[PDB]
């Protein structure tokens, strides 16, 4: 759930396990290397879409919606500037992929629960 | 048991006192010690402007470092030169344990 | 090539190739006994070293 | 200051657009074409693309030339 | 100053297992002379350093060509937030 996305993304910003974008996350499809994925479509996106879901879905590869781009940028590790109270700025960035260890967390059987179904 | 044992320092005084030590306690070990060997004693010698400068009268410094050298052959096993020499040493002199 | 080019010039030897162990300074070192230092700084810390004037 | 002869410059370096998302020529079926080659270098990883000329190719880290 | 993240996380890693770093004033060295399991120079360790002094985290001794570097508490504290290490494991200098 959302919850466990937010759990497992915290997991990836304390263990570095962070494949952010879309350069190194295809580098990391690509190289057989690739656990858990997150997609956010319906923003301003008329073929960018289509073009992440046609590199995405390749092999066995799953994915989360969010609305927002800017709603996943506050635990992502990327906004990480003026922690005095709210952040300076959130920007949004579309897929993350996570390549965790840790994998002794409720979170990640809350996950594979959804994706297994 | 041809050992020969090295005894370097600065100083004269201190040297002599613990070769002394050493021959006295080989002594009242009644065992048969060597006397001692004075080497020459080498001295390194450094000429240098006294001033930083190039103005002046060219006068210069004189530095010495004399360098005095001893040595000790006797004939026991090197556990009893480790309990003779392990204790109430200079802290001028130094030492170096060799078997021939 | 800027990473082969900074230091494409050799130092194997020469002035430059020493540097005194205080100050970094190419002038007035000596390398007796290896000591590697400037003359005023050597004169400077003679005392400590065991360098004693005597003559 | 200011000088005879003209300022110099930075090469401030063009930049992309999604031009490699130009080059993942995927069709509305079960194709997936790539218009550039993967890279033969095998000290480099996986995802990383030559660069494509009229008459040569570059490589990105290994330095190699593909040229006719 | 530009430099790949590998070298400054392991000269945060050589601060977490001892409370102290020495360098030598020259950028003409290609290897640190304990850090030669890495290609790791030297202009990135001391900028890294002096930019942690900048910052307010560790100290500076110098007086001919080595550099000494303290390791203060809030700079260990920044350490410990930053390597997103668990914070229970105590350096060498406290520990006898």
């Amino acid at each position: 759930v959302n919850t466990a996305l937010q759990e497992v993304l915290k997991t990836a910003l304390i263990h570095d396990g962070l494949a952010r974008g879309i350069r190194e996350a295809a580098k990391a499809l690509d190289k057989r290397q690739a656990h858990l994925c997150v997609l956010a479509s319906n923003c301003d996106e008329p073929m960018y879409v289509k073009l992440v879901e046609a590199l995405c879905a390749e092999h066995q590869i799953n994915l989360i919606k969010v609305d927002d781009n800017k709603k996943l940028g506050e635990w992502v590790g990327l906004c990480k500037i003026d922690r005095e109270g709210k952040p300076r700025k959130v920007v949004g960035c579309s897929c993350v992929v996570v390549k965790d260890y840790g994998k002794e967390s409720q979170a990640k059987d809350v996950i594979e629960e959804y994706f297994k179904c | 048991h041809r050992i020969r044992i090295t005894l370097t320092s600065r100083n004269v005084k201190s040297l002599e006192k613990v070769c002394a030590d050493l021959i006295r306690g080989a002594k009242e070990k009644n065992l048969k010690v060597k006397g001692p060997v004075r080497m020459p004693t080498k001295t390194l010698r450094i000429t240098t402007r006294k001033t930083p400068c190039g103005e002046g009268s060219k006068t210069w410094d004189r530095f010495q470092m004399r360098i005095h050298k001893r040595l000790i052959d006797l004939h026991s096993p090197s556990e009893i030169v480790k309990q003779i020499t392990s204790i109430s040493i200079e802290p001028g002199v130094e030492v170096e344990v060799t078997i021939a | 090539g800027h990473q082969q080019l900074y230091w494409s010039h050799p130092r194997k030897f020469g002035q430059g190739s020493r540097s005194c162990r205080v100050c970094s300074n190419r002038h007035g070192l000596i390398r007796k006994y290896g000591l590697n230092m400037c003359r005023q700084c050597f004169r400077q810390y003679a005392k400590d070293i065991g360098f004693i004037k005597l003559d | 200051k200011s000088y005879t002869t003209p300022k110099k410059n930075k090469h401030k370096r063009k930049k992309v657009k999604l031009a490699v998302l130009k080059y993942y020529k995927v069709d509305e079926n079960g194709k997936i074409s790539r218009l550039r080659r993967e890279c033969p270098s095998d000290e480099c990883g996986a995802g990383v693309f030559m660069a494509s000329h009229f008459d040569r190719h570059y490589c990105g880290k290994c330095c190699l030339t593909y040229c006719f | 100053m530009l430099m790949p993240k590998k070298n400054r996380i392991a000269i945060y890693e050589l601060l977490f297992k001892e409370g102290v770093m020495v360098a030598k004033k020259d950028v003409h060295m290609p290897k640190h002379p304990e850090l030669a399991d890495k290609n790791v120079p030297n202009l990135h360790v001391m900028k890294a350093m002096q930019s942690l002094k900048s910052r307010g985290y560790v100290k500076e001794q110098f007086a001919w060509r080595h550099f000494y570097w303290y390791l203060t508490n809030e700079g260990i504290q920044y350490l410990r937030d930053y390597l997103h290490l668990p914070p229970e494991i105590v350096p060498a200098t406290l520990r006898r």
